[PDB]
């Protein structure tokens, strides 16, 4: 029973941050001069995992993590990886998301300790040196994040619709756990910038149904939804896992992070 | 230092500073816990309109400011105040907000009548004011957004302009939704130690305001840390009467109930009822107004009516019907906002 729970069609998410794929690719050309298309999605997957592991350390519910991941996606959707260090942007997004969702102001010392500890423990393969930023950087970077997003803080995720579909299906025991992970996995892709969250929900449920061999064609057929757009999301989710299979993160990412464009310093 | 330089300088060059867009020097209309509020006018732009420009207190993006920005950005309804633009002053790290300026509010309007020669609030104006207050709060509640501090000073009315006499609910501030000197608009469950705000708590405040519009004085007026406040409850009971077992069955479930029984005796308020209070301020107890007021001022929160149902009350189908312009095209006697300096 969260705030703004059924306002999506007049919301800032829908009326601004559901982007055109052409425009998304066009601004991405600026970072594609250094990194290949393959190396760019491999970078998306990595910072999705960094933001995840920052959430699990700070003891944060999946929804507050999901927003942090979206903020991050929105920023670099419109700007280069040189603009602000994504190692700084990640903990700023988690810090900012926690304030918005009313989970307390995650403490300064605890926020810095989280980033420091996660990068040393679970990400040493990519980051050999310590987390170099102190809290006054997080506070500065926050001001840029809130500015780019046009102060759009409320963000709608697929989980709430997924619940409503699995309840309606009458199969919450079998499907909801697997469906919920596929929804988590959609954040490795662009899908949340390109399609509305209920459609992302519907795709994950369909893949959940296919994996578990649960026939649901009739149930899906009864929806008044554009199924071609659902098949688009399924194809991305199906690709996502083939990307997963062939992507060894821990061997590759150290090299990819050096290829990222460098921020130009003051003269 | 570690960011891209071209990126910093571009945004620095392109960022709209507040100082440069608006003339507010020596036009401070309000100063409170919220921060600083000015009556501004656009400098460069060919805009003749008046703006309320608020500087939020404290450096940075506080919990209190973050949610305020969050909700206001999504919220869009005629009777709730619309956020035009947010300015983020990077140097001092202050946050400014820009609203369409509301000249008047119920606090200042009520104060104007209460002052008097020794001219009470016109009845059609009150109905229109009430209807609009219930229209906005219903929009907030439909979106699972609670006010948590409805009072006359937060119910703004617009001055001479396109939106003449339109109500505008202001103030979207407020730890786990848990509240643990003026408690006149506070519901009794909060006084008896309710651990969470509800839609019902706001509806009580609307009744207290509606009461105040009719009588020109606060229904639960009382002298001045913990949730339990004796003298406020004493005032509520002296007006409303002490709640019988059948009126509020789950009062026993309140944390301060055992404290209430120690300190209060129900026999003391046997000659007390809302019918009697309102009668003493020349309000007929068999009037559609009174009956709505009573439904709004139900002691038991689960027996208090929703804003949805309040708008549906036949009070609003009785002559005079509520108007969009609360003044109904009548010359506005209420004085304008006096300026400040600090
Ligand atoms: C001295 N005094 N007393 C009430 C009051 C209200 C305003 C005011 C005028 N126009 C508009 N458009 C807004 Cl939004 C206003 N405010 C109402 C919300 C406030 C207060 C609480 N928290 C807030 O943010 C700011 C002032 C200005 C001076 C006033």
């Amino acid at each position: 029973d969260k705030a703004m729970a059924g306002n999506f069609w007049q919301s800032s998410h829908y009326l601004q941050w559901i982007l055109d794929k052409q425009d998304l690719l066009k601004e991405r050309q600026k970072d594609l001069k250094f990194l290949s298309e393959e190396e760019y999605w491999k970078l998306q997957i990595f910072f999705t995992n960094v933001i995840q592991a920052l959430g699990e350390h700070l003891k944060l519910r999946q929804q507050v993590i999901a927003t942090a991941t979206v903020y991050f996606k929105r920023f670099y959707a419109r700007y280069s990886l040189k603009s602000i260090d994504p190692v700084l942007m990640a903990p700023t997004c988690v810090f900012l998301a926690s304030k918005v969702e009313e989970f307390g102001v995650v403490s300064n010392t605890r926020l810095i300790a989280a980033a420091t500890s996660v990068l040393k423990t679970r990400f040493s393969y990519a980051f050999p040196k310590e987390f170099p930023y102190r809290m006054n950087h997080i506070l500065e970077c926050e001001f840029y994040l809130l500015e780019l997003m046009d102060c759009c803080l409320i963000v709608y995720h697929p989980y709430r619709p997924l619940l409503q579909y699995v309840q309606d299906m009458g199969q919450e025991d079998m499907l909801l756990p697997l469906a919920w992970r596929i929804v988590n996995d959609t954040y490795r892709t662009d899908l949340c910038l390109l399609y509305p969250p209920f459609m992302i929900a519907l795709a994950c449920l369909h893949v959940a149904c296919v994996v578990q061999q649960k026939d649901a064609r009739q149930w899906f057929a009864e929806l008044s939804v554009d199924m071609e757009k659902i098949l688009e999301i399924i194809r991305v989710i199906l690709k996502l896992y083939e990307q997963w299979k062939n992507f060894d993160e821990r061997k590759e990412m150290a090299t990819i992070l050096s290829k990222m464009p460098k921020p130009k310093p003051p003269p | 230092d570690k960011m891209d330089y071209d990126f910093k300088v571009k945004l620095s060059s392109e960022r709209e500073r507040v100082e440069d867009l608006f003339e507010y020097e020596g036009c401070k209309v309000g100063r409170g816990t919220y921060g600083h509020v000015y009556k501004a006018k656009r400098k460069d732009g060919k805009d003749d309109k008046d703006y309320a420009l608020k500087q939020i207190e404290g450096t940075g993006i506080s919990m209190s400011a973050c949610r305020e920005i969050a909700l206001l950005r999504e919220l869009k309804h005629p009777n709730v105040i619309s956020l035009q633009k947010v300015f983020l002053s990077h140097a001092d790290r202050k946050v400014w907000l820009l609203f369409d300026y509301a000249e008047h509010d119920l606090w200042h309007i009520i104060k104007f009548h209460r002052a008097s020669k020794a001219v009470q609030l016109p009845r059609g104006m009150v109905k229109s004011l009430l209807y609009q207050i219930l229209d906005g709060i219903h929009y907030l509640h439909a979106n699972w957004v609670l006010h948590r501090d409805l009072k006359p000073a937060n119910i703004l009315v617009m001055g001479e302009g396109p939106e003449r006499g339109r109500v505008k609910i202001a103030d979207m501030g407020f730890l786990f939704n848990s509240p643990l000197v003026t408690f006149w608009y506070r519901a009794p469950e909060l006084l008896l130690g309710a651990r969470h705000y509800t839609k019902a708590i706001d509806i009580w405040a609307i009744g207290c305001i509606f009461a105040e519009l009719l009588t020109s004085e606060p229904i639960f007026h009382c002298r001045q840390s913990n949730p339990y406040h004796h003298d406020q409850l004493d005032r509520i009971f002296n007006v409303m009467g002490f709640p019988a077992d059948k009126d509020w069955e789950d009062i026993k479930k309140m944390p301060e109930h055992s404290t209430l029984m120690k300190d209060f005796r129900r026999n003391t308020y046997t000659n007390c009822s809302l019918i009697k209070y309102m009668e003493k301020h020349k309000v007929k107890p068999d009037s559609k107004a009174f009956h709505l007021l009573q439904k709004l001022l139900t002691m038991d929160p689960i027996k208090r009516i929703t804003s949805e149902q309040a708008m549906q009350d036949p009070y609003f189908l009785e002559d005079p019907l509520p108007t969009s312009d609360v003044f109904a095209g009548c010359q506005i006697p209420y004085p304008k906002r006096e300026f400040l300096t600090e």
